[PDB]
RNA sequence: CGCAAGACGGACCAGAGCGAAAGCAUUUGCCAAGAAUGUUUUCAUUAAUCAAGAACGAAAGUCGGAGGUUCGAAGACGAUCAGAUACCGUCGUAGUUCCGACCAUAAACGAUGCCGACCGGCGAUGCGGCGGCGUUAUUCCCAUGACCCGCCGGGCAGCUUCCGGGAAACCAAAGUCUUUGGGUUCCGGGGGGAGUAUGGUUGCAAAGCUGAAACUUAAAGGAAUUGACGGAAGGGCACCACC
RNA sequence: CCCAUGAACGAGGAAUUCCCAGUAAGUGCGGGUCAUAAGCUUGCGUUGAUUAAGUCCCUGCCCUUUGUACACACCGCCCGU
């Protein structure tokens, strides 16, 4: 005998400085109605954000796990929680005749965020190949693999969370990987295809309003 | 009859053999 | 009930996981997030028959009942979350996805991005039905 | 959405169970480069106007 | 007699392959026995494209495939009529359909 | 959103590789092993096949622990049906997973023992080596990778052929067979009875290996051809079919 | 033949037949039978349409490929208590 929408609050979603299209949208909570606060409810809420949606020209395959780490008031800011790719763009990548190589990097920042990236890898038929197999000897895959690994422990050992996001963006990672390894085999579609995150810090309220500028 | 359940039924006589052939041992 | 954003310009983007098993559709409107809901129907809900509860007109119905509580509660535009069974069983998408899809943006609905979001295992537990298979 | 007239330009084959429908090319002589495929019932030749209650459908080939 | 040369699957140095189980069923069949298709389908057919590409909020939205390996043992995929029976000549052509 | 446990390693994954066979598929490290190629290295007949004897041996099954996610014999229930101790469905114990011991069997198949020689062709592919225009990466060239073009050896195979063989299907081996002899092991002798009885032997057990006879019977069977039939696929026709 | 009596039947359930042009259907008249004789049949005109110019959905038939332990041939063959 009562609408529960009618106790509803709709607060704004605000995207770190790392990103041009500022706002992502629109989520509805219930009002601090007893002992339960809206905020303290409304904090660990994760937006899957197509690239193309928050950066202003980008490929749109690429996603990013936006948790609301902290809300200063009708405004739930938000903070990087891991890369993804669409399984539409990860399933196409995937096709018979060449090798799939993938390795993945339990790493730290400078700061205490813990990622887990996930590179991948196809070797690529050559302009003048007439052979259909166009596979990779298991040397070669886990010498790629060995490169794949030291170049994502050296991308972001050295660097915060802000500027490897600003290097996920782009193809910074995947296209450095890319050229390194056509020494060994050459592979083209060569993406990190996921960012996971595993452990941040005891939150700091300046450190979030530094990524909002 | 099917080469095999023939095999089981052929089985299962020589097990109640050996039960019988048994109680007078 | 009530999106306080502006007039025109901005959309109030949702997101449905449209769930199309072979014997049930489901059409779930959520928020960005996907922790609040704002409208959920079935097939089941809208037939009296157990028969055609995945039956591409009960997908319909379902999608036009949400589309008519969502278009209530502000929400203009919706991203799309397609689901099949999946996990050891089928990963095609079941006869209702398509209705409720085309369904909903008929009833006045924006489409904003599409993609599978089917449980698709690296390899799962041993699937139902023994070795030989479901006979008939 | 109003009721439109079409011109039957081709007509195709014979669909349906029975074979008890003309598929069509029909071209709106509203939008006079507009052009679908469509099934119709009984005797069609070409050139003769079909009333669409709708003309957002658009049947599939022979 | 001997029908197929191959014996109707394609291990020839194994002795063993891994049991897929059939989609359709759930009989468990030799990988290299299994009839495999790989299905890439658009989402919408062609009457829901009309309507998506009208109520998309984008500009000229490619819209996205679904890309599913579907894995069939004989009797499922001769019933749902994916492969079917040949003449003994007609039965060597390895040659995929157009 | 998390958390836990236990299974399993999709897509890549192939008439691809490796292994004596059973079998083997996430990453990284360690431990020993192995084929093939390369060799103007060494020993110098050390070999091939094998009664006895020995190692390994899918799944199921057994005994003692650890674990129990899913699936699931038995079981209970709901359906179908005339009945339905089936097929379908909801649950569901043993089992399925791990360690330690058994077990020793599979359509364990290539239904094709191993070693050796000889006898057409062609395109591929996997591994190693060798040679060759040219593209390409390390750019700063060397030499290595990625391709391309050939050669050699060994490997899984493939296509073609009046080698030749075969009852034929078919087979570069199932050929070199009445023009019959390269070496060697196992094994068959019409169909049943019967892999039964009985004795031995192995096993905790289940069962394994070895293994008859009386009696019974004119066929059982193999390959291929023509028909008929099909609840297999496709094509065609008819107001004694339909619309 | 005459007078008289004046029942059901208010367009037909499941199912099913026949038919595409002078056709269907309506309508009578001949022939066969016939001593007596048409609710039948076989012919003939007369009046004269609806719908369709298609398909393999149903029912049959015929193909081609396929499988077979069938061959007086699926009403076949055949297994166990």
């Amino acid at each position: 005998v009562v609408d529960p929408f009618s106790k509803k609050d709709w607060y704004d979603v605000k995207a770190p400085a790392m990103f041009n299209i500022r706002n992502i949208g629109k989520t509805l909570v219930t009002r601090t109605q007893g002992t339960k606060i809206a905020s303290d409810g409304l904090k660990g809420r994760v937006f899957e954000v197509s690239l193309a949606d928050l950066q202003n020209d980008e490929v749109a395959f690429r996603k990013f796990k936006l948790i609301t780490e902290d809300v200063q008031g009708k405004n739930c800011l938000t903070n990087f929680h891991g890369m993804d790719l669409t399984r539409d763009k990860m399933c196409s990548m995937v096709k018979k005749w060449q090798t799939m190589i993938e390795a993945h990097v339990d790493v730290k920042t400078t700061d205490g965020y813990l990622l887990r990236l996930f590179c991948v890898g196809f070797t690529k038929k050559r302009n003048n190949q007439i052979r259909k197999t166009s596979y990779a000897q298991h040397q070669q895959v886990r010498q790629i693999r060995k490169k794949m690994m030291e170049i994502m422990t050296r991308e972001v050992q050295t660097n915060d969370l802000k500027e490897v996001v600003n290097k996920l963006i782009p193809d910074s990672i995947g296209k450095d990987i890319e050229k390194a390894c056509q020494s060994i085999y050459p592979l083209h579609d060569v993406f990190v295809r996921k960012v996971k995150m595993l452990k941040k810090p005891k939150f700091e309220l300046g450190k979030l309003m530094e990524l909002h500028g | 009859m099917r080469a095999k359940w023939r095999k089981k039924r052929m089985r299962r006589l020589k097990r109640k053999r050996r039960k019988m052939r048994q109680r007078s041992k | 009930s009530l999106g306080p954003q502006v007039a025109e310009g901005e959309n109030v983007f949702g997101v449905c996981h449209i769930f199309a098993s072979f014997n049930d559709t489901f059409v779930h409107v959520t928020d960005l997030s996907g922790k609040e809901t704002i409208c959920r129907v079935t097939g089941g809900m809208k037939v009296k028959a157990d028969r055609d509860e995945s039956s591409p007109y009960a997908a319909m119905l379902a999608a036009q009942d949400v589309a008519q509580r969502c278009k209530e509660l502000g929400i203009t535009a919706l991203h799309i979350k397609l689901r099949a069974t999946g996990g050891n069983r089928t990963k095609t998408p079941g006869p209702g996805a398509q209705s409720a899809l085309r369904a909903l943006a008929r009833s006045g609905m924006k489409i904003g991005r599409i993609e599978d979001v089917t449980p698709i295992p690296s390899d799962s537990t041993r699937r139902k039905g023994g070795r030989r298979g479901r006979r008939l | 959405q109003p009721i439109k007239l079409a011109r039957v330009t081709k007509v195709l084959g014979r669909t349906g169970s029975q074979g008890q429908c003309t598929q069509v090319r029909v071209e709106f002589m509203d939008d006079t480069s507009r052009s679908i495929i469509r099934n119709v019932k009984g005797p069609v030749r070409e050139g003769d106007v079909l009333t669409l209650l709708e003309s957002e459908r658009e049947a599939r080939r022979l | 007699t001997k029908k197929r040369r191959n014996n109707g699957r394609a291990k020839k140095g194994r002795g063993h392959v891994q049991p897929i189980r059939c989609t359709n069923c759930a009989c468990c069949v030799p990988k290299d026995k299994a009839i495999k298709k790989f299905v890439i389908r658009n989402i919408v057919e062609a009457a829901a494209v009309r309507d998506i590409s009208e109520v998309s909020v984008f500009d000229a939205y490619v819209l996205p495939k679904l890309y599913v390996k579907l894995h069939y043992c004989v009797s499922c995929a001769i019933h749902s009529k994916v492969v079917r029976n040949r003449s003994r000549e007609a039965r060597k052509d390895r040659t995929p359909p157009p």
